[PDB]
């Protein structure tokens, strides 16, 4: 159809829609869940080991 | 699991580590019996040689 400046505008949007999600939304669930993985990896191997 | 097995180490040394001492003490007993009989038997048998 026809091109616009909300090209323009949209692109004030998405940059600033990514940093706050680099920095605050993405590390800390990424982290969370990591916790939980290690924790139950180690905790087994834990338990394997001790078992021997 | 890391409950249980700290649990049948302990009182599996504990079995092994006496144990040795006990078949050990029949050994001793059965050793000072049998010299009882060889010292009592060695001075017996000079009563043959006299009279012969």
């Amino acid at each position: 159809m026809n091109l616009n400046a909300t090209i323009l505008g949209q692109a004030i949007a998405f940059v600033l829609f990514v940093l706050f999600c680099m920095k605050y939304v993405w590390p800390p669930l990424m982290a969370a869940i990591e916790k939980r993985q290690k924790e139950i990896a180690d905790g087994l191997a834990s338990a394997e080991r001790a078992h021997k | 699991d890391l409950d249980l097995a700290k649990a049948s180490a302990t009182d599996q040394l504990k079995k092994a580590k006496a144990e040795a001492q006990v078949i050990i003490e029949q050994a001793n007993k059965r050793r000072s019996q049998i010299l009882d009989e060889a010292k009592a038997e060695a001075e017996q048998e000079r009563t043959k040689i006299v009279a012969q």
